């Protein structure tokens, strides 16, 4: 057979780097911004779920063993007047799951001592780690049926062996006289993908991260009751070649 | 002799298309995994078109292959049955006077013949393109309908009928197409042009002069096998 | 040192491209591998398992009455029960397949298909079907005596209560298109329509709708290039509980 | 012959860095600008056909194999007063032919979960990629005698094969509160070339780029009646050496 | 790591260039090399086939008269029938032809031409021509005594409806120049005239306006180098439905 199928392998399907992070947050004086609102930084518990072209790429598997390949865009934007771009350094610090994450731009957790930072540059290219692959299991549960304590309030389908851990990001510059809206796109290439137990390619729309809930479109394609648009009978082609 | 089938040309110098002669398609450039039908006989033949007059105010004839023949004899048949098709042609055109007339033509066959129409930005149509056994006329052969020029159209694979030499062109032609076989009806690899470059001109009594083509279809394979669409 | 220069494409993030890079964690001695069952090394092997077309996609078919076709005891000769459109690319009853969905995250697609129909009557119901896989250039065959110049299969209901309909790989090209034209030559694969060879023929105690459930697969001789995002899936917002991963 | 024929190669004749693509499009609040203006993104069906110098050269032959090399050269502009030119970060998407290109530059479709984005700056060099060659056929129609379709409705000349795909370019960064003009010219190099069945050189000037039409020069040279410019008579001779 | 420095040229981007690329489609198997026919490996052999010279490339030829060259019975001796300008570089009826608007791609060329003439007369029609390839230097030889001393073949219209007029490779220089002067001794190539030698003869029944297509190749020591743009083509604005490729 000369036809390769050298692009259907799972070391080439998965490792695209994909979009797993977008946060958009503000670079100002937060002495007047609420608690909500990132103040310089963001913590980010690093998932595969938040944006559903990768997600339902590893959703076609149950257990994954991958090297995670994080790659950080630090895009910057500016709130009348324009002035010129500046040259913010970043601190991308990397955090256990469950781990202290930093509570200030400022705090004495951004020192790292033992967690892994890496210090970039908006006007550099983009950072890039490899996080290996740092699951207690030999697999990453992409579904757990199960449970994580050994309480009855534990949460469904949420393994925290699954999760990579935290991705504290801040911009290590000071504040400036205007502000800016500093965006960090974080794109993550599985690699080294031993892949596990294929599933059902999800057809129904996602609604949440944290389990697999399923409402579907109101009308076909992609609806509850009918996946599959409808035509008008079984025996009624709908591309037909009418000549 | 130029005898394919039952068709013979009794004849008294051809020119093979960038040095191929058209053969069946090998295994290993085999795409369709059924074995592709060939009828050896019944369509590798000497199939006629009508003879188009050859006057004096004459800018052209074109024919695009398999256009020209998919509505004729058992390569008609075999076509509008079977999805795919793959073949080679062996054009004969054959245009005879007297010693006293005068004349060229450019018996070219273009691959790929990407026609244009003239002042306008819309393409040519369906109706403009596929116009069967009949053929069409050159609009401006001098540029080959198509904004190239004729005076270059040599590169093509073609040869002369002068009414000084000879009386006959015959060209064959491989399978050209990128793909090895392909959708015959809403495709066409080849197009025989025929150019008056040097008109008909005589003193003497003007009779009708003709060019009749006849077109071989050579190695001729068919897969998808169907019902019939005509 | 070494004199350098930069080429163009310096500094850029191509999404695909395969360079080690600079690991976060030095010295971390990862999971030792377990033997898991069922690893899959390409998705290919996802794509050649057999999986449930929805020839019943009609409206009044709510939700698992799409999979099975209700065959009837019919009073006329030779009708058509139904007709199956086989761009694996575009929307049909082949997208929710394993064959489809895995091939809407590519743009070309080679092989041949492998058709199963699994019919779901009684013991008692007897009869024969015809599976006639036409090539593309025509319309869909919509009488049996149009539909037996293809490619066909005839089969009984005897102790045989499945088949195997390869729809064999007829195309020009190599591979085929998406290019949003279910009707072009070089993305339409051909029509499956399935005639009564004779009838569906019951007692009367069996009951008289029987059903067949459709399955497709691939053979060894598929092939999935030039991959692309999935049409299924899409976002308009971001999911619930997105932003509680910043929180 | 000590003259060597090394230039006249088509491997060198075709594999000149052309341009393929050009679009000044403008880079500001798209909140009141219309559909038809690019609102910080453009698609681009990735063609040869639109800039005739490149056009020409590819269609002295009917059919070619090779590898296209896009190098995206993305400049910037401003629209009274002037600031310094913004760091941009753009992204260049490849979308096959008769995908999902994005309706927004904010939109879902640019995560890429499996199409080939390339994420560039302006003050960076040029992003390079190789396309390979994407053709279904063994290479590439460039007069495709025939129709696209089963029905009689195709375009004619126009092979979806033999089109690479789409080449949707983005602004990854924000809008700001000026306006600037980025242009953003693509430019292919064909590499590996397999060139075959050559045809003759168009001499009238091209009409459309969906087809082959022709109108010619209103007078010679290059006109319909006349190719070639003309002189007084068959024994005139035009640059004569009188002394 | 590796001590480094960034040379002159880092991150141009000469058009040019021969590195490679990060290829955006990996592990992506391209469609098998099939056979085929006519693969250019080379431009010259697109230059060495013949293809018709526009020697009537005047006014009040319309279209295809351009191409043939009407010559006529002549009651006066000796009479010049035509003369070609032989820059390929250059616009004249060379410009036209494979061996023109190839070499118009380019700016130097060297190597020997090859016309051929093709007379299409009838089969009565006997007569004899010369054609006089001239060395420059001079002005164009307007009378058979003055052509005759230069390169020339006598030709019969026997049995020899064609010829082969080999223009050969006479230069100072290894190679020409285009350098907009068809006047330099660095660009100019002579000129080739054509004399009858004795007379177009027919009898009452021919036709006495007989014609002669002519050709011109390139021979196999031609050659080409100094890449340029073409003259020939030309873009004002952009063409029609190039908006409609971004829509």
């Amino acid at each position: 057979n000369q036809h390769g199928v050298s692009e259907t392998l799972v070391e080439n399907f998965l490792s695209r780097a994909a979009l797993v992070s977008k946060r958009s947050f503000e670079y100002k004086d937060h002495t007047s911004s609420t608690a909500r609102a990132d103040k310089n930084f963001f913590k980010w518990t690093i998932n595969t779920r938040s944006f559903v072209q990768l997600r339902r790429k590893l959703e076609l598997f149950t257990y994954l063993r991958f090297d995670a390949e994080i790659t950080i865009l630090t895009t910057v934007a500016v709130n009348n007047t324009y002035v010129g771009l500046p040259d913010l350094t970043l601190q991308a610090m990397f955090v256990p799951t469950g781990a202290l994450t930093p509570e200030k731009q400022d705090s004495f957790h951004w020192q790292s001592g033992s967690n892994a930072s890496v210090f970039f540059k908006i006007s550099d290219p983009p950072a890039r780690i490899t996080i290996p692959f740092m699951c207690i299991n030999s697999a990453y549960s992409v579904f757990y049926d199960g449970f994580a304590g050994f309480e009855k309030n534990g949460l469904y389908g949420i393994n925290p062996a699954d999760t990579i851990g935290n991705l504290c990001v801040r911009i290590v510059n000071e504040h400036q006289p205007v502000g800016f809206t500093v965006t960090v796109r974080v794109y993550m290439k599985p690699k080294h993908i031993k892949a596990w137990a294929p599933r059902p390619p999800r057809t129904l729309p996602y609604m949440s991260i944290a389990n697999a809930n399923y409402k579907g479109k109101e009308r076909a394609p992609n609806a509850l009751s009918a996946i599959i648009g409808n035509r008008d009978s079984v025996k009624t082609m709908p591309h037909n070649i009418v000549n | 002799q130029l005898k394919l089938g039952n068709s013979a040309i009794v004849t008294q110098n051809y020119c093979c298309a960038y040095g191929e002669w058209p053969n069946y398609l090998p295994d290993h450039e085999a795409v369709a995994i059924d074995k592709p039908t060939q009828p050896e006989t019944a369509t590798d033949r000497f199939y006629t078109l009508k003879s188009v007059k050859w006057e004096t105010g004459s800018t052209g004839w074109w024919w695009k292959l398999p256009d020209a023949l998919n509505n004729i004899g058992m390569f008609g048949q075999n076509v509008q049955h079977h999805y795919l098709y793959r073949s080679g042609f062996l054009i004969h055109v054959q245009c005879n006077a007297t010693k006293f007339h005068q004349g060229a033509l450019l018996v070219v066959a273009i691959p790929e013949h990407q026609r244009g129409a003239h002042n306008t930005n819309t393409s040519p149509g369906f109706d403009d393109i596929m116009k069967g056994e009949e053929g069409g006329t050159f609009n401006h052969p001098y540029v080959l309908d198509d904004g190239t020029s004729l005076a270059c159209a040599t590169i093509f694979p073609h040869q002369w009928i002068n009414l000084r030499t000879n009386n006959s062109a015959t060209i064959v032609l491989p399978w050209m197409n990128a793909a090895p076989m392909d959708f015959p009806l809403r495709h066409n690899q080849w197009t025989l042009a025929i150019i008056p470059v040097v008109p008909l001109g005589t003193r003497t009594t003007s009779s009708m002069v003709p060019i009749t083509v006849s077109i071989a279809p050579m190695c001729c394979e068919f897969n998808g096998l169907r019902h019939a669409i005509t | 040192g070494v004199p350098t220069y930069l080429l163009p494409g310096s500094g850029q993030f191509l999404t695909t491209d395969d360079h080690s890079s600079a690991p976060a964690l030095p010295c971390f001695n990862p999971t030792p591998e377990m033997h898991i069952p069922g690893q899959v090394r390409n998705m290919l092997e996802v794509v050649q398992v057999e999986s449930m077309m929805e020839i019943n996609n009609t409206e009044s078919a709510v939700g698992m009455e799409r999979l099975k076709v209700d065959i009837s005891a019919l009073t006329d000769v030779d009708q058509l029960l139904f007709n199956i459109p086989l761009d694996i690319q575009l929307d049909g009853p082949l997208r929710n397949t394993l064959v489809g969905n895995i091939s809407r995250y590519y743009t070309h697609w080679s092989g041949s298909l492998e058709m199963t129909f699994m019919f779901c009557g009684s013991f008692m119901a007897a009869g024969k079907l015809i599976l006639c896989y036409t090539p593309p250039g025509g319309s869909c065959p919509t009488t049996r005596e149009t539909a037996m110049l293809g490619t066909h299969i005839v089969w009984d209901f005897g102790l045989q209560s499945s088949v195997t309909l390869i729809i064999p790989w007829i195309s020009g090209s190599h591979y085929r298109m998406f290019n949003n034209d279910a009707k072009s030559t070089n993305a339409n694969v051909g029509y499956v329509t399935c005639f009564m060879q004779t009838n569906l023929i019951v007692p009367s105690e069996s009951s008289d709708t029987c059903s067949l459930i459709g399955f497709i697969a691939a053979k060894d001789d598929f092939s999935l290039r030039l991959m692309r995002d999935s049409p299924d899936i899409g976002q308009l917002d971001h999911l619930h509980a997105a932003e509680a991963a910043y929180q």
